[PDB]
């Protein structure tokens, strides 16, 4: 039954007495459900350190994994440039879902095409498709370029796309100048942040490797700046900001931050922005070259070193005050150009907000998961702060990080208790905080399963989420926000603290019970 | 928008492409060709065989868990990507919102995943006792490098005495999301359906009925079996939406089965017939016109008590339905909608809207086959576009001409439709609304496409200086 | 009793059984306190309307109020200017408090002197304590500039802030060019919006006054903004920002960014930035004079249209889309500066927002309160929202106001179950969060104890408070915040439908009760 | 830092002050060897006014009892929930502390006088908040200056509603700082509360009864107080506006021994429950283990053997629990120099707790204390330490310049300042929403709380690593 003047969703409408009733006979007749008190036991199994330890000993089964595979970050990556088209030779499924997942998170359009490579291309390859596809794809949405990866159907027949497209060129389906680039994604290696790094190096080598010769490293005094795999809008736009208060030439490679927000205005943008394929042709001419992620930029390190020849500074992810402060100094230093008086101000700003903020901070205790640059800058941050990073999960870490990571922890007093974890998954740390309850998560939409899961053991040991990374599909807009320089720094901050008193206005909101301490000023 | 003006509009459209599309997409473009392989590079709205497995048939099913067999991918872009409701406690009892994988490495590539699956099955196993079975969709690379999960499921199955389900439902398979249905009704039918065919002791009565093809989409089949049994009915089964695998095992005992989603349960229907002589029919429960043609002729096909119960159900809800109407149809008359789904809704929803007055000028889907559209043409007007397996070029230019008042598809035309300053609203997961289906899913439909189509917002695209 | 590695503040210290039954025994024994049950009882009794009626027929007796006092703004407005101090002439008390009150939400420094008035001085005057006041202020903190406001004592008394100044200056205390403008600011007339309009109202005619025989309107081509009572960092970079984007010279008086958010480096700054002397004398030369809080400027407005002889335009406060649109459609005008490309974007990012989070926000209803300005801007953007602001409360509104207010509810559909209250409070906003409960409150910390209240009835009942408005002290840094022009709009936005959400999610985070709509995607 | 050092330290600082100024502040600044004037305009002095000691301190706490803020808006709003009293109740039903009553004056009022709309009010009060058990009107600046007689309104009202209505003029142009505030709230429960039971047989008394005088119960300070004392075998009968009810007010004439913690703000009261009832009274200290322990003993002496003994017990239990946040912190605190400035008590009473962590306190200063405060104070603190009475902003930021402490301890309106430039702050106030600090129980929360800041890795990070 439904009111007129009150209709119930979903939620409600399903409380109400005779669906109620309705869902009650359904169960006990037909669905042979185990009985509440089994379920309740297994429940409380699931949160011992028993089930862990069974739980931490798989190997085979991958449970809620906190990554995706290499041809989503190639897209990403791809749609960074001026009026380019991703295109993902292989079968059209992935495409429909890599368009879907950034839809979600962005709130906005996400232009990718797929060749559509079937059964019949099983057996005989998918160059037809190459052909055809191009072609159309070229004359139905005209774009300026066309950047090529790859499925997994296409990588384990082993399609090559250089021969590929070289024959559609051949063949007259494309213009032997129009731009395709090309990189190999296959999703068995590694993880999507691959992906954006395959697709990067492929397009830098297709736009520099011939042209050599006439490359002057740093004639025309500008700093190039790749970003990695980047789902914050403000990070984009803060890494610009800052670089043009300084009055640093750069060049943003691969740059996604209008297309990724284009007015409502009355017309769709298929394209927007971008780097021209003139700063990518240009780009050996820079005095160097400055990774924001470097640790899934690999491959585009030793391009850049070993072809371009830049000195790529060792520099971590900007994030956090000292790893935001390393970065400047060395664009200063790069660029000859002193850090200005409006930024030492803002890093004072962000300073005064970590003194004013510090009691409530203090000792605080979170789990966390990620990429693995997002990860250690985090916990950087979160040391910075006074806060313990308990447990620190990256599923698409490596040896090498876990080890840096270490290192990170092993010089603060605020890393004696955390662990970080590599290759493990959510429903791993869904064990870690009930064994070792922290405060808080900071995490993506997926925690919010383990949230619901530690509520429902009882309000003492919820674990409330604290949604920063990618994906972010539960919320609206905070796909604007920025984690890096000082501006993310102050974003974490508030961000932090406030979730802290919020809980505990919560937990102090019972009137004649806690309410003593339900304080006007905090 | 007149015939002839239709017909300029196709053409003009297609003069875009190069010859081999523009003749393809000409038999696609009230006839019509349906079901076949998409055009290379057009940016096709399409998902796989494994979406029409995983995501839609399999998935829903509560007690079981569902292997994303391959890479890690897949399983992470639908891992709780639809809105199909269940009850249950999630990790526990009832597994629907996780994401279970074999996350391919390139080991498993090169050797096969085989062992790596006979693994994980006992890592199921240990970690979530009191699941009810397994199923295994395969993605991509399964059938490509030649594994069997066949001799897995039945070897694993016999070891542990639990159902495993073996789906070859790869991604490369078929033109669509449509095979997947066809793949995961032969699974059920396989594997699950005929464990059963042996036990008398479940008490049929003569009004036992199953739910085919109701995924509960924000509660969708909630709302719709409420009234069934209002009706004087006992929905044994709903299949795969708040489904559970006893409930697809009972399915054999019933009278009748009520196919909502013909497209994708048509075929165990069929199959059911056949072998055990259970008829199906077809209904709809969109809209109270529908809901009550429906109501009427699903009880017309069992007596007169039933048929009582069935006039009072529709004078129950008269009062409810009609106030609906009275408060939203004088704020909906007479806009014109434009709608592209995947195999049922794009038909299935016309009469809905029509009771708010509003006329669908456009209507196509994604997967359908021809004998959907047939069902199609009746519910249409004359003179309105029909569009199948529309490309995204093809669906905007269309729209500029057309000029819909609202415009109802997924999540990958939404944001292009708004910022053309167009009202959207979400015909798949219903934009996080909904339920959509009988009278009380009518009420929030009906609010829903007021909200979105009335919305100050819309009045606002254009800068007053501009 | 403590365990040194887990040792408990007050929460939940006093929930140790021990406390629970020291308490206990405390009240059975000594307290005579109230059964618990009459207690009961009297809460549902004053959550009825039977209550509210009677709440609401209150003539004498306030009880939570929504405003402050007039020398409270008056230093807001004299902490703009550079390198001046706030002097209240009257009691030190008042010092004590407006620095405490302002300290708390800003968390900064918050520099004002008294001349500390006593017994003594309300019988014979406070003329000395001006002489010496002044003198040993200027001497001791240097100030360019002392800007004079008043307490209630000095009001009372009648002291004659003009001739005791002069005074100061012909006996010299200090010398005659030393600028000390001064105001009358009655504690009890009006608010502290008050004070700021008196206060600013005495700075502009102390500099200009009696020098407008050579001023031209125009000649310095600039727009004059005069920002009001504002105690949002942002609100004040919002407006310069977009000012700047235009091209548009301007002349923000009273800025008080600076010294609201001077950096931790080592060292303490007592003034910093503001509106300069110069820029104040210059002020009549200007083409125009926008004011961006009109019904709280009121005698400015006559005093720069009847001396400065400006044509002060006819402009809501810049909050919310369509007066944002006006906003800077005149500045446009006035400056013959064409809107740039830029604010057109950013307008459509916002337009954009609204249109993917429409639906959440649709009829949502809301209770809200602040000062008039602060008040209609939000009132008019939740109607643009497609909201429904049930509870206007403005205190310190008034009669014309409210007018204007209950004209922009009957111009939408949004502003039927919409009521206006000007001189009620918020314990009188209690009762109608209870009787005619909305989704939501929008309001200052004041505002946290309306939802305990809420709660105290059942979780059904219970009415969130967002934090938009002054003061907030229980939440760190969102004094950051802006709410002006399309930034603060995308703000709001982002704020309302996150609230919208999360408490969503915490209704729908009960496992096999609710978890069923605790979807992924939203 | 030396005695001559502090001397000159001193002269350098006043050389700004015009003469006058110079003069007197030269008198308020001294160097220790082991008050109460005006002060000077302009100056920036962080003292408060008579109605914050009377309204903020004294009668605020009072958990049963309306207080109406009776004059204009402001006064009111800035000092409510300013203060964290805390208390058990139902607030807005039984209980009303962190609610803002207000008479609201408007114009009308200033010019022809509130005592009318403060008896309209006192119905108003009446019939929306039943189950009040008492009213206190704090009279603000203007209500002396405009000749209201709040008295009359009150005896009548009382009289009519068989209601407790005290008077209380605390405007705040009387006194010099919060100090007479205390004294006028003193004297207002004398004249109106203090005497209603005195003909009251009724009250079974023990030779055990004890009343808490002068605790506030900050963070639930009177609380970890309590406890102790109750351990130890007393019953404390009252606690004096900290979780307090008017009826242990009213009961507070039957016990056996007044204990004094806040001596500035209630030893009016306590020498005149001892002249009236002969009720003895003594001062303890209730910060850190040190103290805790000898006031334990001070106030068990004035007992029979058995409270002697329960008291050694107490001590007994305890000793684990401090001796280990100790050799927690104390390694992390020992040796740091702390500067002080707070109200009337802790400047002085909060040096033993210091010294319990190994640190000193170089400078300590009250706002609004008498001399006997300052010959208390002169036992605690070291030669050649700074001595700072109603210290100027200028002063102050000059003195920590000079001195340099690695911590200091304040108000909210010092906090910002001190943490900008790079010192260690906590607010000795408010417990810088933390706490308590009373007892056994607040030393470990004192001793977390002193450490998370001092030792927090934010101060490493002012100065930018190119300048
Ligand atoms: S199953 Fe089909 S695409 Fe029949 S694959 Fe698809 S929950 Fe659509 S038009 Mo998403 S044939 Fe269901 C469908 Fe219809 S997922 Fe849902 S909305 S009624
Ligand atoms: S009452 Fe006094 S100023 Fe003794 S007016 Fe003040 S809660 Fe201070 S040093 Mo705020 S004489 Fe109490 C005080 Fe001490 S408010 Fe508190 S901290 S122990
Ligand atoms: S069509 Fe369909 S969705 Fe595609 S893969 Fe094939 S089944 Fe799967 Fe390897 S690339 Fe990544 S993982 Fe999967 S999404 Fe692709
Ligand atoms: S010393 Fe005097 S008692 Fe003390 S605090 Fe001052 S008023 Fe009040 Fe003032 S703050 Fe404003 S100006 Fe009139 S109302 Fe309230
Ligand atoms: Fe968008
Ligand atoms: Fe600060």
């Amino acid at each position: 039954s439904q009111q007129v003047d009150k209709i119930k969703a979903s939620y409600p409408l399903f409380l109400d007495q005779d669906y109620k009733d309705m869902l009650a006979k359904k169960r006990d007749g037909f669905e042979e459900k185990y009985p509440q008190d089994k379920i309740d036991e297994v429940f409380q199994w699931t949160t011992t350190k028993e089930y862990q330890e069974l739980n931490f000993q798989r190997e085979a089964l991958t449970v809620n994994p906190a990554k995706a595979c290499q041809p989503l970050g190639a897209v990403l990556c791809a749609l960074g440039f001026e009026k380019t088209m991703p295109y993902v030779h292989g079968s059209q499924g992935c495409v429909a879902y890599f368009r879907s997942y950034f839809n979600r998170h962005f709130r906005e359009p996400v232009s990718c095409v797929s060749d559509s490579m079937t059964e019949d291309a099983a057996v005989f390859g998918g160059q037809q498709n190459m052909k055809d596809g191009l072609q159309n794809c070229k004359a139905t949405y005209k774009p300026d370029m066309i950047a090529v990866s790859t499925t997994c159907m296409a990588e384990v027949i082993g399609d090559d796309l250089n021969a590929f497209i070289n024959n559609s060129k051949k063949e007259g389906f494309i213009p032997d100048e129009f731009p395709v680039p090309f990189a190999h994604t296959p999703s068995f290696v590694g993880s999507h942040v691959t992906g954006w790094d395959n697709m990067f190096e492929g397009i830098a080598r297709y736009f520099t490797l011939k042209s050599m010769d006439d490359k002057v490293v740093g004639s025309n005094k500008k700093i190039n700046i790749v970003p990695g795999f980047e789902t914050y809008l403000g990070n984009f736009r803060v890494i610009k900001r800052m670089l043009s208060e300084m009055g640093v030439g750069y060049s943003l490679l691969s740059d996604p931050e209008e297309v990724l927000d284009t007015p409502a205005d009355g017309q769709f943008r298929m394209y927007a922005g971008g780097t021209t394929q003139e700063e990518m042709k240009d780009a050996p001419n820079a005095l160097n070259t400055v990774l924001l992620q470097p640790w899934h930029l690999e491959k585009t390190k030793k391009f850049v070193e070993g072809t371009w020849k830049h000195e790529v500074p060792k520099l971590n992810i900007p994030m956090g005050l000292d790893w935001t402060d390393e970065f400047l100094m060395k664009v200063s230093e790069i660029s000859g150009q002193p850090i200005p008086a409006s930024l030492t101000k803002e890093r004072g700003r962000l300073v005064d907000m970590m003194t004013d903020s510090h009691t409530w901070l203090h000792g605080k205790r979170f789990a966390l998961w990620g990429d693995p640059d997002f990860v250690m800058g985090l916990v950087k941050f979160l040391l910075e702060l006074g806060c313990e990073p308990v447990h620190i999960l990256c599923h698409n870490g490596n040896k090498r990080w876990k080890k840096a990571v270490d290192a990170i922890l092993a010089a603060s007093p605020y890393g004696k208790n955390a662990t970080v974890y590599i290759g493990k998954d959510l429903w791993h740390l869904r064990s870690l905080v009930f064994t070792d309850k922290p405060d808080f998560m900071i995490g993506n939409s997926y925690g919010k399963f383990i949230q619901r899961d530690t509520l429902h053991k009882g309000k003492e040991f919820e674990v409330p989420l604290i949604r920063i990374g990618f994906p972010i599909f539960d919320r609206h807009h905070l796909h604007r926000s920025t984690t890096l320089g000082y501006e993310g720094a102050m974003q974490i901050l508030t961000t932090l603290v406030n979730s802290i008193l919020e809980r505990l206005d919560e937990e102090t909101r019972g009137m004649q019970a806690t309410d003593y301490n339900h304080d006007l000023v905090r | 928008m007149s015939r002839e003006e239709v017909e300029s509009l196709i053409q003009e459209v297609l003069e875009v492409y190069p010859e081999k599309a523009r003749k393809d997409r000409n038999k696609h473009l009230n006839c019509i060709i349906s079901n076949k392989k998409s055009q290379p590079g057009l940016m096709t709205i399409r998902g796989c065989a494994y979406a029409g497995s995983k995501g839609v048939v399999w998935g829903p099913i509560k007690d079981m868990i569902h292997i994303s067999h391959g890479p890690v991918g897949c399983g992470q872009y639908s891992r709780a990507g639809r809105r199909n409701y269940y009850i249950g406690t999630t990790g526990v009892n009832a597994f629907v919102t996780m994401n279970f994988t074999s996350d391919f490495q390139e080991k498993d590539i090169v050797f096969g995943g085989d062992k790596k699956l006979a693994k994980l099955i006992d890592e199921v196993e240990t970690l979530f006792p009191l699941n009810k079975g397994i199923s295994v969709q395969s993605e991509c690379p399964i059938g490509l490098i030649g594994d069997d999960i066949e001799s897995v499921s039945k070897v694993k199955g016999a070891e542990l005495s639990k159902t495993i389900v073996p789906v070859r439902c790869e991604g490369f398979r078929g033109v669509s999301q449509s095979l997947g249905h066809h793949i995961a009704n032969d699974a059920v039918r396989d594997w699950v359906l005929g464990k059963r065919d042996e036990d008398t002791t479940f008490a049929s009565t003569p009004y036992d009925v199953a739910i085919i093809g109701d995924y509960n989409i924000g509660g969708d089949a909630w709302s719709s079996r409420i009234l069934l049994e209002e009706m004087g009915l006992r929905c044994v089964a709903q299949w795969s939406g708040d489904g559970s695998i006893s409930e697809i095992e009972l399915t054999p005992k019933v009278k009748l089965n009520l196919v909502h989603c013909y497209r994708s349960m048509n075929y165990i229907s069929r199959h059911m017939e056949e072998k055990y002589g259970i008829p199906w029919m077809e209904y709809n429960f969109f809209g109270p016109t529908k809901t009550i043609e429906s109501l009427r002729a699903i009880a017309a096909k069992f007596d007169e008590s039933i048929q009582k119960k069935c006039e009072e159900v529709i004078a129950k809800y008269k009062p409810e339905w009609e106030a609906v109407v009275a408060k939203y149809r004088p704020r909906l008359e007479g806009k014109r909608v434009m709608l592209y789904i995947g195999g049922l809704r794009p038909r299935h929803v016309i009469g809905a809207y029509e009771d708010l007055g509003m006329e669908v000028v456009g209507t196509g889907y994604e997967f359908a086959h021809n004998d959907d559209y047939d069902r199609t043409m009746k519910e249409m007007g004359d003179s309105t576009l029909l569009y199948d397996d529309v490309t995204g070029y093809e669906f905007e230019e269309f729209v500029k001409r057309i000029k819909p008042d609202l415009i109802g598809s997924g999540i990958k035309e939404k944001f292009i439709f708004q910022k053309m300053g167009i009202p959207f609203r979400e015909m798949h997961s219903w934009d996080y609304s909904g339920p959509y289906h009988g009278f009380d899913g009518f009420a929030i439909f009906a609010r829903d496409m007021d909200m979105t189509l009335n919305n100050p917002c819309w009045k606002k695209l254009q800068a007053p200086w501009e």
